[PDB]
RNA sequence: GCGCGAUCACGCGCAUCCCCGAAAGGGAAUCGGGUUAAGAUUCCCGAGCCGGGUGUGGCGGUUGACGGCGACGUGAAG
RNA sequence: GCGCGACCCCAGGUCAGGCGGGACUACCGCUGAGUUUAAGCAUAUAAAUAAGCGGAGGAGAAGAAACUUACAAGGAUUCCCCUAGUAACGGCGAGCGAACCGGGAGCAGCCCAUCGGGCGGCUGUGCCGUCCGAGAGGCGUCCUCAG
């Protein structure tokens, strides 16, 4: 339109080509509430808070789509030292990861090691 | 020469002078508590510039 | 200027400091005892090569018919089936170090009276077996039909 | 091709020199992450005091105050895409404000004068 | 059992029969070669196989060499300052053992691996010679293995440091159980000394 | 090995390394006039030159330069 | 008296995959003082402290007996309580200073001495297709039987 925007909706349900021409259009008017700044107007204070969050929502929200769309192109295939980032993030949370536990228990002598039971009953 | 030159120094010491101002009108006026006498506020004759 | 330029390991070193001590090794000593000797390998390449037909003369059917062969590498292997007493023949290769791994044999194997040959290098034994990497020892545990030419 | 028979001989054949060969290298493939578009704003704003003006008059020089990770390159790039105008010389300084005020000589083929009418500056 | 009983008995046996010829006869390598030196085969697989050695990835084997005497302790030419009973320079023999010291220089070069366990190599007449087992952590094979996956644990970072190698609980008394054993169990810091 | 040619892509040669360490050791190139409240050998006005880096033509020359006894003056890899 | 391709030891590079180097307050592991006390002081004491150093975890560390033992039984290991200011040490001065057991806190016994890597496929702590490198013994009625 040609009054202000946005939603974080209205963002989302346009797509990469429509966002970066409203990421473009919002520059240039930033850049005229720079030079509104020698005017000084209550206007330009509302607004250049506004904008600057209307920017951070586009830069976002074009990250999460980039991130989302790599996620499902890789999930086909093999991937990621970017998203094993995430899966760790990190050290500590890698050590806590090899798994340990459910191997560790796992083989050599171990059928028969504790008490039975009901489960022989129920199939009777 | 130059007027001992180094950015990195030179900066920072800008940094301190900007940092050196009055407090803002303002912030005395919504406001919490306090006879605001800033205070951080430093001088060219007395006590000693530090990093 | 000009004339020789010629032989870099004879008067230029260093350029390898590990190795050359490690000939003088081989050469030099003191000391007391313990391994040398035979092979002019005629007598082992007609060990080698009844030593490959060793692994393979392998067919052995579902059937009890005859399964032939038996040829095992490595050095456990090679003492057990000696002090198993059913090694026909046993094969040394002199290239070891450590000495210590490979000692026992020449003892032992005469204190069961199998027989054992010395192949000069680790590698042509390990190739003869075919491994796929150097062996220290190795044995037939039964031959194949070839009695004649392993006695 | 060349056999190491040759290169036996070469060995032999050189008291000290010197070793010899070069070699390429390659990626993998478990791809490499990061994709990205970092930016800044060198431009910041037209800078706006007294001195700018006359500076505009005098000598067809336009005042901006730019970014601490400038250079002039970049900036003599930057002002040609969102001014249309070729610039001819930027002079650059560290402030006071932390900030870094630049002087940019623009080409009498389109005046200063007229340049900032349309984001006027005092 | 097997074959390496043999190997075992000799090594007893340092300086007689083959055992003296050929260990002293690696010693011009061993002189020759550095404080870290890593290998590929254990001298002693007996050892080796009684220490904790399976032939799978992660596993290295690795020599370290340590000097022979006791410790020397700062400053001389400057020196203490105090009563008798605390002056002592070369008197004072370490209360680590030189085994536990190799450890220690092993592990440090080998930061990313933690030691097992270690053994002797022998000595000449100045330095002490021993072979070190380190066993990588990070890496799939020891971990999908019950033997040594136990190592892989948070807790077992820098163990050699910490003093619970075998070495560690030798030199910590660690051996015996009972009487005696008194002073040593759990920790040599243990009571706080109430 | 590093370093260099080299265009087609590839091979060849050697010895003691590599950064910091003087804004007053060493060092590629700028002056005169003007102007600002406040800069200025710094911007301008005039004029010059350097460094670094691609094209162009005048021609000075061409089986790699004449002249002046001489001194000396007016291609190119290993 | 000899060159070559190949096996096998060492070394440098290389990109890959994987980990580690610093941090959080104390807790938690070596080296290692002195004031002080003994009305002095040198063994002793302060004190294996403090400190320095290194390195771990959410807890560490210690663990299933070459144990205790003073009998005749117990039965991994910490810790709490006390055994005890006993034994033992020591100008046998001043001081130092426990263990077995006993009952609890809580309990558990086990384990040594086909693997991984590469693509492809998936419902990716997994398995399949493939390529590559590298407490034991005999006999017996049976009872028990993974997920």
């Amino acid at each position: 339109m040609s009054s202000g925007k946005v939603k974080a909706g209205e963002l989302w349900n346009k797509s990469k080509d429509d966002l970066t021409k409203q990421l473009a259009e919002l520059k240039t008017e930033l850049g005229q509430l720079r030079i509104q700044k020698v005017a000084s107007s209550g206007s330009k204070l509302n607004r250049i808070h506004d904008i600057r969050k209307s920017i951070a929502r586009v830069l976002t929200v074009i990250n999460a789509k980039q991130r989302a769309q790599l996620r499902l192109f890789y999930k086909n295939k093999k991937y990621a030292p970017l998203d094993l980032r995430a899966k760790q993030t990190r050290a500590i949370r890698r050590r806590l990861s090899p798994d340990e536990k459910s191997r560790v228990l796992e083989k050599t002598k171990k059928r028969t090691v504790h008490f039975p039971q009901r489960k022989f009953a129920i199939k009777a | 020469m130059p007027s001992h030159k180094t950015f990195r120094i030179k900066q920072k010491l800008a940094k301190k002078q900007r940092q050196n101002r009055p407090i803002p009108y303002w912030i005395r006026m919504r406001t919490d508590n306090t006879i605001r006498y800033n205070a951080k506020r430093r001088h060219w004759r007395r006590t000693k510039l530090g990093f | 200027r000009q004339r020789r330029i010629l032989k870099q390991r004879l008067k230029v070193p260093p350029a390898l400091n590990q190795f050359t001590r490690t000939l003088d090794k081989n050469l030099a000593t003191n000391l007391f005892k313990m391994l040398l000797k035979y092979r002019p390998e005629d007598k082992a390449a007609k060990k080698e090569r009844l030593l490959k037909r060793a692994q393979a003369e392998a067919e052995g059917k579902t059937v009890e018919a005859k399964k032939p062969i038996v040829v095992k590498y490595g050095l456990n292997h090679v003492t057990y089936l000696i002090e198993q007493s059913k090694a026909q023949l046993v094969v040394i290769a002199h290239d070891v170090d450590p000495i210590e791994l490979v000692v026992w044999l020449p003892a032992l194997c005469r204190k069961m009276e199998v027989p054992y040959c010395i192949v000069k290098g680790k590698a042509r034994l390990g190739s003869i077996v075919h491994k796929k990497t150097a062996s220290v020892l190795c044995l037939t545990t039964v031959k194949n039909e070839d009695k004649l030419e392993f006695s | 091709r060349k056999s190491k028979k040759i290169r036996t001989s070469v060995t032999f054949h050189r008291p000290k020199t010197l070793k010899k060969a070069r070699d390429p290298k390659y990626p993998r493939v478990s791809a490499p992450g990061r994709n990205k578009l970092d930016q800044y704003q060198i431009l910041k704003y037209p800078l706006t005091t007294e001195s700018a003006m006359k500076k505009i008059e005098d000598n067809n020089t336009l005042v901006f105050i730019v970014d601490l990770k400038a250079d002039k390159k970049k900036i003599k790039a930057a002002v040609k895409k969102m001014y249309d105008i070729q610039a001819k010389k930027v002079n650059t300084l560290i402030r006071p404000d932390g900030k870094k005020k630049a002087y940019v000589k623009l080409t009498p083929d389109y005046d200063a004068l007229d340049v900032a009418n349309k984001i006027g500056i005092i | 059992m097997g074959a390496y009983k043999y190997v075992s008995e000799l090594w007893r046996r340092k300086q007689s029969d083959v055992m003296r010829f050929v260990q002293r006869v690696r010693c011009w390598e061993y002189r020759q070669q550095p404080a870290i030196v890593r290998l590929t085969r254990p001298t002693r697989p007996d050892k080796a196989r009684r220490l904790g050695y399976k032939a799978k990835q992660g596993y290295v084997v690795y020599r370290v060499r340590v000097r022979r005497g006791g410790r020397k302790r700062p400053v001389p030419k400057g020196i203490v300052y105090g009563k008798p009973k605390h002056q002592g320079i070369t008197q004072l023999k370490f209360q680590r053992n030189k085994r536990s010291v190799a450890e220690e220089r092993a592990g440090r070069k080998l930061g990313g691996l933690r030691v097992l366990n270690s053994y002797w190599v022998n000595e000449d007449s100045t330095y002490k010679y021993f072979e070190i087992i380190l066993v990588d952590v990070a890496h799939s094979a020891i971990r999908n293995d019950p033997r040594i996956n136990w190592l892989c644990k948070p807790v077992h970072k820098h163990r050699e440091l910490r003093g619970l190698t075998s070495a560690g609980k030798k030199y910590r008394g660690l051996r015996g159980k009972g009487h005696t054993h008194h002073k040593a169990r759990p920790s040599r810091r243990a009571t706080w000394k109430r």
